[PDB]
RNA sequence: GAGUGUUUAUAGCCCUUGUUGUAAUACGUCCACUGGGGACUGAGGACUGCGGCUUCGUGCCAAGGAUGCUGACAUAAUGGU
RNA sequence: UCUAGUGGGCCAUUUUUGGUAAGCAGAACUGGCGAUGCGGGAUGAACCGAACGUGAGGUUAAGGUGCCGGAAUGUACGCUCA
RNA sequence: GAGAAGCUCAGACGAGUAGGCAGGCGUGGAGGUUUGUGACGAAGCCUUGGGCGUGAGCCUGGGUCGAACAGCCUCUAGUG
RNA sequence: ACUAUGGUUGGAGACAACAUGGGAAUCCGGGGUGCUGUAGGCU
């Protein structure tokens, strides 16, 4: 008879190479964010980079 | 500095106890076995095992 | 031996239990009389069927009535068949009672003069039931919750009001005026 | 019995080159000694890279060397660039600056153009004499993941990797499963 | 170095290498040189013998 | 190292005497001296790996 | 005998508490959520919109996104041999701040309050929490508190 | 080898009651660890206290005041049989309360197959008067003119010649 | 010779307190205290170390792993098949 | 990163459902056998103990100690005649 | 010096079917090399002798025999 | 009460006891019968 499901060895298998955790990165993609927030952040960041560039250069 | 001192010590490789264990090792010490907390009687056990 | 399976909307097609009468003797008695109670308790977890209970009640009623009459006992059956035991026909088959350890099966309150008689009738019913049962003498007055010494003091103070077979026991709760009128002889002491 | 679980038991690294080149063996002999008798991380870096396979030792061109050593905040003006690998030419760089480079191999065009611009080319043993611990050296590597196989590694639904296809064009894996008009996209 | 472990509890020379204090260590000091009072108490003994 | 060992010996002996003196005092007064709970335990594995 | 509709087996999970039906307290809508906040997910059965799946009921995660009526919450779920980053959009009725987060915030604040004061007084600070130590020595007195001797009691039926 | 201990313990003080009452028991156990465990076993069924919420403040082994004087010990016990619970009274002649208690445990093992876990010792008392002795087999031992022959042992041959396989003659009583 | 009916007689026993007490003894625990009997092993191979002792010196020791002193056999013995 | 075998399982403890029951069928948890020899349970895939390089010595587990059979025809107190 | 592919010191560890990898053993033929073996006995075979290796296997005494055959580095396959 | 863990524990079993831990509900009794923010009025 078919349909022979069991979970007996499945938990053991999961722990052989452990329950892996995903790598945590400093920056996540803004594609998960609200589009209006994302669009304005591009302009805000661009201005911050320009301002950081000028202050270093004019020093 | 107990943590660093105790960890520096390799886990002791004791022998089987000279004189054996109690009749049944694997019931609690309170039940006349050997498992679990046995208070100062740990010292008599170590003498046989060291 | 599965989980309890009583009659329900999912189990409408059920047979009737072979026992329907659970009260016997002077059911309409009082509190002053029948002061001594004897219990037949189940010592193990058994599954007494309604047939076995029905057999016991018929045997207990006949023997007790012949030996002492009708006015000297208040036989009652505590166990009730509510679990449904299934079968495959030659589907539900019968009704049984799931009684735990120390569950009273039949309780009879009689006179102290019928103490020996009540023991013997409750002793004979062990041959009808499966499993093991013990005979014990209740420390309570009849079918109440209080000890004989305490019940005497409550009766002597005047705080007990007979209501049919059972009664009303005074409590420190509710409107005073109703409590005052209801208990005439009782002294509502002021502390 | 002992209850030991063993995961990082055998080290996964090369302890010697797979190459049978006798001169590479001589360079390993030199840098086994230098990495052992000095406290320099540079010499241990050179010894380790001398073992590596071809795919783990990508080339670097003289353009990349010229760009990496000429940044605005560099101070990498007159320092020797070192790569354990091949230094190629970039013909797009019409005018080559004066560079000092130490490398396993130089392409004939790379070597000729470095010298003609007044620079110098060294082997790794010449480098060991000049900077025995790699002091004031720029240690560089080529791009490991520039090779073709990394266009394909990790291909899967919504992974945006390149398929393995015998030919490119319509009729070659641009249909059902690759666009909305054909069931679904990827 | 160290081809054979030597038990300091048996090899006295090894016990001197470790623990320089072993030479001066004085066991079995007598402290009961006085009158040795008795500390039992009236309450303690009546509690002890109850039942 | 010898001096440190000697002071440790005096420390162990001093702590032990104080425990005896405190117990004697409690018995004399009819009160109870509850000693300090242990900070150290020695643990021996008595079961194999099956 | 097994359906896999979204809210299967949620009969008790999504029930309002006894005598807790009806109006939703309006302080839920006045709470402020920022990216990086640690929130608990707790489904309100009375708000059918923005409902997270029952897997996330009783789970705690970090807000990654803030919209008009909802927050995105990062949750890790085991799906085999690894945890998977889940991004659940939850209406703020099903969300509340983790109370430990303010406890961790205040503990850090008290740590720096202790550290600065210890520095000025020129002493140690001892900012580390410790597990409950073995109990210390005391001297139980018996005056007016004499011991009562107990005995095991004989058996007797109380029915 | 059982020993008798007095054990004194209490609920750990809390804010509600900062002066908890002290409770004492006399307990027969093979060592102090079992004595303390037995203390908490008996205290749990009377008082709302556990080991986690209580503490032992004293434990003392009680030796017999007159180990050279033959006595009569009456022991009240409560024990669990396969079917129910009973209280019973036994009497033993001994020189120590420990000796009587060990006699009782062996006696319950032999005659009722009662294990240690199934027996609670309610009380152990030294009976002083002759008539308070409830068993005739015990009070017949209080006769000044008590006499009987040596009980039937398997004879006795030193320690060494009893190890001899073969004997030259049949034994003579 | 069997039964009474009084608290040391021509005996004895039980229960309390004083010293001669720092009584002994048992048990528990510890001694870097000490004395014997038996068995298995002898890895390593110039030196270097840590200790100890010294008449202070390329000296002595039980201190980074066995040497010494004898005897019998040697168509035996031990090994191998 | 590439690739193999595998995609018939089975036993026990404990929680269970179906079944009159089953050396039955189906699920949950852990330990096992499959792929696990060895000491013990006379015997035995799964029970107890314990998981294994070739050896010397010591000591043990579970289980034993009249003889077969290594080890008290040991000690203490009772019970029991079939 | 110690085939640096060498030398030296130390610690922990050792079940295995299906399966995976590594290092080896043996066979036919090819290039190179070994003042290589051989009618004063090659190869093959027998053996109640010896030696080596954990093992695959290898070396050797005695007997039989009569024309070829092997070691080392590589190449190769109709290779156990 | 229930329960995690334990035994070559008991018991034919049903279950039970014990061991190292965790620990209710219900009834009954005592006590209580709104507190509080913003802004402004009021013998
Ligand atoms: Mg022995
Ligand atoms: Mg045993
Ligand atoms: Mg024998
Ligand atoms: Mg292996
Ligand atoms: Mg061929
Ligand atoms: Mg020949
Ligand atoms: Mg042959
Ligand atoms: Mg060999
Ligand atoms: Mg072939
Ligand atoms: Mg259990
Ligand atoms: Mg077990």
């Amino acid at each position: 008879k078919s349909k022979n499901h069991t979970n007996h060895n499945q938990n053991k298998k999961a722990h052989r190479n452990g329950i892996k955790r995903p790598q945590k990165h400093r920056y996540d993609s803004l594609k998960y964010r609200d589009a209006k927030f994302r669009r304005n952040q591009k302009f805000a960041n661009r201005g911050t980079v320009e301002a950081i560039r000028q202050a270093k250069a004019s020093a | 500095n107990f943590k660093q001192a105790a960890n520096f010590i390799w886990p002791f490789q004791l022998s089987s106890p000279l004189g054996g264990w109690r009749d049944r090792k694997f019931k609690h010490f309170i039940e006349g076995g050997d498992a679990g907390k046995r208070d100062e009687h740990i010292n008599s056990l170590v003498r046989k095992m060291l | 031996k599965n989980k309890p399976y009583p009659k329900s909307r999912y189990n409408r097609a059920v047979p009737d239990s072979k026992i329907r009468i659970f009260d016997l003797g002077r059911k309409r008695a009082g509190v002053d009389e029948f002061p001594l109670c004897i219990h037949l308790v189940s010592n193990e977890y058994e599954q007494i069927t309604s047939e076995a209970l029905e057999a016991a009640r018929i045997c207990a009623n006949k023997y007790l009535v012949k030996i002492g009459g009708k006015d000297s006992f208040h036989l009652r059956v505590r166990a009730h068949p509510f679990h449904v035991v299934r079968i495959n026909k030659m589907k539900p088959n019968g009704l049984v009672a799931r009684v735990n350890i120390g569950q009273i099966l039949m309780s009879v309150r009689t006179k102290d003069s019928s103490r020996a008689t009540a023991i013997e009738a409750l002793r004979r019913c062990q041959y009808k039931f499966p499993g093991q049962q013990r005979i014990i003498v209740s420390k309570k007055w009849g079918f109440s919750q209080y000890a004989r010494d305490e019940y005497i003091e409550k009766r002597s103070r005047g705080e007990i009001i007979p209501d049919g077979c059972y009664a009303k026991f005074l409590n420190k709760r509710g409107s005073l005026q109703e409590k005052l009128d209801l208990f005439p002889e009782a002294s509502f002491n002021l502390a | 019995g002992i209850d030991i679980e063993r995961h990082h038991v055998r080290k996964s690294q090369r302890s010697k080159p797979a190459s049978e080149n006798v001169y590479l063996k001589l360079l390993v002999k030199l840098y086994r000694f230098l990495a052992r008798r000095t406290d320099s991380r540079f010499n241990k870096a050179i010894l380790k890279r001398l073992f590596q396979s071809k795919t783990n030792r990508p080339p670097i061109s003289i353009s990349k060397i010229a760009a990496l050593t000429s940044r605005k905040s560099a101070s990498l003006e007159g320092k020797t660039t070192v790569i354990v690998g091949t230094v190629t030419d970039d013909e797009r760089l019409l005018t080559v600056p004066k560079l000092s480079v130490a490398a396993l191999r130089f392409t004939k065009s790379a070597r000729a153009r470095i010298l003609k611009a007044g620079g110098e080319v060294l082997t790794l043993d010449q480098l060991a004499l000049r900077a025995p611990t790699g002091s004031n050296t720029v240690l560089l590597r080529g791009k490991k993941h520039a090779r073709e196989a990394y266009r394909h590694f990790g291909f899967g639904p919504h992974k945006h990797k390149a398929p393995y296809v015998r030919s490119e064009g319509r009729k070659f894996e641009r249909a059902r499963g690759r666009r909305k008009s054909r069931a679904f996209k990827v | 170095a160290h081809v054979q472990k030597k038990n300091p509890l048996k090899n006295k020379a090894v016990l001197a290498r470790l623990n320089p204090y072993a030479k001066a260590y004085k066991a079995n000091v007598k402290l009961n040189t006085g009158k040795t009072p008795k500390a039992a108490g009236e309450k303690f003994l009546t509690v002890l013998h109850e039942n | 190292i010898a001096k440190r060992a000697e002071s440790y010996d005096a420390e162990y002996r001093k702590a032990e005497r104080e425990q005896i003196e405190l117990g004697r005092k409690a018995r004399a007064e009819g009160n109870y001296y509850v000693p300090d709970e242990t900070k150290l335990v020695f643990v021996i594995r008595i079961r194999g790996i099956n | 005998p097994h359906s896999y509709g979204i809210r299967a087996r949620t009969r008790y999970t999504f029930q309002r508490g006894f005598r807790e039906h009806g109006q939703i307290r309006l302080s839920t809508y006045l709470k402020t959520y920022k990216v990086g906040d640690i929130v608990d997910i707790k489904v309100n059965g009375a708000v059918q919109k923005g409902m997270p799946h029952k897997y996330y009921h009783g789970k705690t995660g970090v807000v990654y996104n803030v919209t008009q009526s909802s927050v995105g919450v990062l949750i890790y779920k085991v799906v085999g041999n690894r945890y998977m980053e889940k991004r659940v959009n939850v209406r703020i009725e099903h969300v509340k701040h983790s109370k430990c987060r303010q406890d961790f915030l205040d503990r850090v604040k008290a740590n720096e309050a202790k550290r600065k004061e210890a520095k000025a007084q020129g002493k140690t600070v001892q900012l580390r929490r410790q597990p409950a130590p073995p109990a210390t020595a005391h001297f139980v007195s018996t005056e007016n508190n004499e011991p009562v001797t107990l005995h095991p009691v004989a058996y007797d039926t109380t029915i | 080898a059982l020993k008798e201990y007095q054990v004194v313990g209490r609920k750990v003080p809390t804010e509600h009651e900062p002066v908890p009452k002290l409770f004492r028991m006399r307990l027969f156990a093979p060592n102090e660890s079992v004595a303390k465990s037995r203390y908490w076993y008996f205290l749990k069924m009377i008082n709302k206290v556990k080991k986690a919420t209580g503490e032992i403040v004293a434990i003392n082994e009680i030796s017999e005041p007159k180990p050279l004087k033959a006595k009569v010990f009456g022991i009240w016990i409560r024990y669990d049989s396969r079917s129910g619970t009973h209280n019973m009274y036994k009497e033993f002649r001994d020189t120590t309360r420990v000796g009587a208690v060990e006699a009782m445990y062996a006696d319950m093992a032999a005659r009722h197959r009662a294990r240690f876990r199934s027996i609670r010792i309610l009380k152990v008392v030294e009976v002083e008067k002759k008539e308070d002795v409830r068993r005739n087999y015990v009070k017949q031992l209080l006769n000044p003119h008590l006499k009987f022959p040596l009980p039937h042992r398997r004879t006795g041959v030193v320690g060494l010649a009893g190890k001899k396989v073969f004997a030259p003659h049949r034994p003579s009583t």
